[PDB]
RNA sequence: GUUUGACCUCAAAUCAGGUAGGAGUACCCGCUGAACUUAAGCAUAUCAAUAAGCGGAGGAAAAGAAACCAACCGGGAUUGCCUUAGUAACGGCGAGUGAAGCGGCAAAAGCUCAAAUUUGAAAUCUGGUACCUUCGGUGCCCGAGUUGUAAUUUGGAGAGGG
RNA sequence: GUUCUUUGUAAAGUGCCUUCGAAGAGUCGAGUUGUUUGGGAAUGCAGCUCUAAGUGGGUGGUAAAUUCCAUCUAAAGCUAA
């Protein structure tokens, strides 16, 4: 298949050809608008091990964000901004495309839960649960989940299971029927 | 790298427009702009005046109200600074 | 002398303090039993494995683990597949460097598949008269 | 309750007006106005050692 | 007076106007620019000729081969021999360079414009590498055309049947008198 | 490997019998493999050079491989990293004059 | 009578109007269908047909 | 061939069908975020990674089947409780702050995608439409789709060949 | 407990031998700043800059480095109590 073809390709990032052609579709993608659809994605295999599925639900948007303290990223500033444009889709995971000394260049894989397809087809029917909803704005997609400082160990402990809720479960004072 | 004459001027304003230079800040501008951004009349308050929490009828815009009981706390507190000297 | 108090704090909201205690114990107990009554003549609980536990001021102990090996279960005789429906815990992520840890655990499995009769799926489903722990009936004993 | 008598919106006249130093009411126009609150001696106010 | 290079024109118009002035006037890698040394049209004439024969199966004709075969499966016969060993186009990019390395391509076709480009960028190196024959054509669509789809971006030959050997073979060569004389130079042709 | 009996020592601990079990499948990961190889060289041959790597192979040739060295390891990171890197370019140095 | 005669028109058929489909809740009219929470891949179709949770009892 | 036409990209429609807002907000995930106060005048620091503010959801949420903890005869996803402990560590080592593993215990459930060619047969799917036993299914038809939908496989492994 | 449907060239499991075995990039990591932590000389996160490998990588932090040894497999995802 094409799939690592294409990935050993993108990695090369500072190869004559992929910043030649970054340079032509930053120049595209700033001449059109922030928000924007794309109808097909530009590393479709990056997308695909993010969890894209062509067909009918699975969308794509082309967001451009500011540069230049924020303790959340970029990335989850356009998931912020395109769940509330298209507030009916539901963001399952994004990937930067291209930046420029002055913006960064981002793309996002969403879902249309309402779609039967979606709905049947039960790698994807967990999240026509209500539950997923607006899921870059709480911070579970994947740099939601970093920027909240959640992986494992010690050394992650002061955000490990919510870093309020552990606040919460350590300055409190638990006190029994019988003093101990 | 990036050629002007062959290329359209109507590219190279949005070209140069943002193909920017590469800097991070540095300690000394840190703590500098850190630096940038740091920037009457007394009434004995008895018969008509007593008990009105807005003004009496003698008006000026500083008014002070008094009974007697300020007189023997500002006694003690001359009392005790006379003490503390 | 030295003490310490953290009560600096605005600590009077966040005091949560356990009165809820027989309720949740009743409730706990009513749920055993409602478990029981769903799973009628299982258990309630797995069967789990002995290990010789870490951290040399303990490492003399043995414990209830989590799970029976694959390498174990296989020289019993049986799958991963099978013996989490028996009722056998498994945990993939151990490995066995102790050979008497390993026919210890064998010989826990060998009784537990000696000590159990399996209803299968076709049927009649005799009458088997629940017990309602696995730990207690094959006990973790240091040796 | 963590709140009898908190639920209020008070504080005093002042000093040297002729009346006490409780913390009174501010507002008008229904006869609460002027009373006192936040105390544990005045009406409608908050006891002492809130039982907890 | 007609004004038609006075007008303000739409939008993404003028995108992709600018853009493919934008891309004539770039100086370009020599790995994508084999591209547009590109095939010429007599060869694309026959070269259709050609696979137009060993177009698909559509949905009508598998449904007809299927009630067929289920026709002859039950009582007399069926080891997949109630039909004939069907031989057309294998079209999907990533069977087909899943095919390739075994290998076992008689002949393949790169469509140019694809618009995630490094799909394709690899292609004709590793044809090179492995000496296998393929080529560039112009225009995708035309693949939709032959393979039932809207576009499909490659097409490869693998099998067919035996009266074609010799024209695709005098085929290939034709295009390797094409790539192996005057776009071996692909790579060359720095100016001076 | 084998313990002592005892509390200290080079193999400190209970003196027990091994097995010496499978390995997990996943310790080679980092495995290459023919057709990794394969694609990975295509790659490498086809896009070829990015700006420092031109800088390493010039900079190696003339002012050696101290220096490569110590200007990869600052480009990137890491100590280890600029090790493998700089004999990749000797692979490729060797490549390119060579045939 | 008017209500009914209509359900009668549309019966047996999807699509039927806005005040005639059942009002339930907005997350249940959301909140998907049995078939859509029974629906489950063909790999665990496998897996539960093959080893399900057996019944069993400890005596003997 | 100055005509006709695939397709790409982009637009519209009181198109067919759907859908998001708003409230509530004790609990919960996040963002932004001070002061009084406390301490040597106080600046670091503390009150606080708090209250207020903004966004987001459910009936539970969140986290979760190790890129873990350890250094031993090794344990074994997450969670909460007790215990470590008011320790290790930090800090005008002053105010003062301030954890985790091991252990006991309640509950205990395991797993999926990308990444293999179906290539002797896109084997898949929405939708329109008729019929029917309708939390739906059969068939006919427009259509997405190879810039990859189904099946197989997910590291405990597993695939192909015999 | 009932009745019909039914495992057939269908699906799945299990042994021996053989060739394999793909495993996530502006990402990890490093610098520097800010911010926060109990985190010590970077515990975490963000921004800016740099930018990788595959018998690899992360981690196990000594006033300094090099190699050991151990253990796990990131950058993608689900799940009641």
């Amino acid at each position: 298949g094409a799939y690592k073809y294409l990935e050993e390709l993108q990695r090369k990032k500072q190869s004559d050809v992929l910043r030649f052609l970054q340079r032509v579709r930053v120049w595209e993608y700033r001449q059109k608008n922030v928000i924007h659809r794309a109808a097909r994605p530009t590393r479709p295999d990056k997308a695909r091990r993010l969890g894209y599925k062509a067909k009918q639900g699975f969308v794509i948007y082309r967001v451009r964000v500011r540069r230049g303290k924020y303790q959340r990223s970029l990335r989850a500033t356009a998931e912020e901004r395109v769940g509330r444009r298209a507030a009916n889709l539901r963001v399952l995971n994004s990937y930067w495309v291209n930046q420029d000394s002055t913006y960064k260049y981002f793309e996002v894989i969403l879902v249309d839960p309402q779609h039967k397809a979606i709905r049947r087809d039960a790698r994807y029917n967990w999240i026509c649960d209500p539950v997923h909803k607006h899921r870059e704005a709480r911070g579970l997609t994947a740099t939601g989940k970093k920027s909240r400082g959640i992986n494992k160990g010690h050394k992650f402990n002061n955000t490990k299971a919510g870093r309020r809720k552990t606040w919460k479960r350590q300055n409190t004072l638990s006190l029994w029927r019988y003093r101990k | 790298f990036r050629d002007t004459e062959n290329l359209p001027d109507w590219f190279l304003e949005d070209e140069k427009e943002h193909s920017k230079i590469n800097k991070p800040i540095t300690k000394e501008a840190a703590m500098a702009i850190k630096e940038k951004i740091k920037a009457v009349t007394l009434v004995v308050a008895s018969g008509r005046n007593k008990g009105l929490a807005g003004r009496p009828k003698g008006v000026k815009g500083k008014y002070k109200m008094v009974d007697g009981v300020m007189k023997n706390e500002q006694r003690a507190l001359r009392r005790i600074a006379k003490k503390h000297h | 002398p030295i003490l310490k108090n953290h009560f600096r704090k605005h600590w009077q909201e966040r005091v949560k303090v356990h009165f809820d205690q027989a309720g949740k114990k009743v409730s706990r107990r009513n749920a055993r039993a409602t478990r029981a009554a769903k799973i009628a003549p299982r258990p309630l609980d797995l069967l789990r494995p002995v290990v010789r536990a870490p951290t040399v001021k303990y490492n003399r102990k043995v414990r209830a683990g989590r799970g029976f090996t694959l390498a174990e279960v296989k020289a019993a005789g049986l799958t991963a597949a099978y013996a989490r429906t028996i009722g056998i815990a498994v945990d993939h992520r151990r490995q066995n460097r102790n050979q008497e840890i390993f026919d210890a655990n064998v010989q826990r499995l060998k009784e537990y598949q000696s000590k159990i009769i399996v209803f299968p799926r076709n049927g009649k489903a005799p009458e088997a008269e629940q017990v309602l722990s696995a730990a207690a009936t094959f006990p973790i004993a240091q040796p | 309750s963590e709140k009898a008598g908190h639920q209020t919106s008070a504080e005093s006249w002042g000093t040297g007006r002729a009346v006490a130093r409780i913390p009174r009411v501010g507002g008008g126009g229904t006869g609460r106005s002027g009373q006192g609150a936040f105390g544990n001696m005045c009406r409608g106010g908050r006891m002492f050692a809130p039982t907890k | 007076r007609n004004l038609s290079r006075y007008v303000k024109w739409p939008e993404y118009v003028r995108v992709q106007r600018q853009k493919k002035i934008l891309s004539i006037r770039l100086k370009v890698p020599p790995t994508i620019a084999q591209f547009q040394y590109t095939l010429d049209r007599n060869t694309a004439a026959e070269t259709f000729k050609l696979f137009n024969k060993y177009r698909p199966e559509t949905a009508a004709e598998k449904k007809e081969r299927l009630t067929k075969e289920a026709a002859a499966v039950a009582e007399g016969k069926s080891k997949q021999d109630a039909s004939p060993k069907p031989y057309a186009v294998k079209y999907g990019l990533n069977h087909v360079v899943a095919l390739i390395e075994n290998k076992k391509a008689k002949l393949v076709l790169i469509a140019n414009d694809v618009d995630p480009i490094e799909l394709v960028v690899f292609l004709p190196a590793l044809c090179k590498k492995m000496g296998v024959p393929y080529a560039i054509v112009k225009g995708k669509a035309r693949l939709g055309t032959l393979v039932n789809q809207k576009t499909s971006a490659v097409a490869a030959l693998t099998e067919v049947r035996a009266e074609d050997e010799a024209a695709l073979a005098k085929l290939v060569s034709t295009i390797d008198a094409n790539f192996a004389d005057k776009y071996d130079e692909v790579k060359k042709h720095w100016g001076g | 490997t084998v313990k002592t009996g005892i509390a200290i020592g080079l193999n400190k601990g209970k003196k027990v019998t091994s097995m010496t079990p499978a390995p997990k499948i996943s310790y080679k990961k980092g495995a290459a493999s023919n057709r990794t190889k394969f694609v990975r060289s295509l790659v490498r041959e086809i896009a070829g050079l990015s700006p420092y790597e031109r800088r390493l192979i010039d900079l190696i040739r003339n002012s050696g491989e101290k220096r490569a060295r110590k200007v990869a390891k600052k480009r990137l990171g890491s100590f280890t990293r600029a090790k493998a890197k700089v004999e990749e370019m000797n692979n490729i140095i060797a490549a390119s004059r060579r045939h | 009578q008017q209500r009914e005669a209509v359900r009668q028109l549309y019966k047996g058929k999807k699509y039927q109007p806005k005040d005639l489909r059942a009002k339930k809740t907005r997350a249940l009219r959301r909140a998907l269908t049995k078939f859509e929470a029974s629906q489950v891949t063909e790999k665990q179709r496998k897996k539960q047909i093959a080893f399900p949770q057996r019944k069993y009892a400890i005596k003997a």
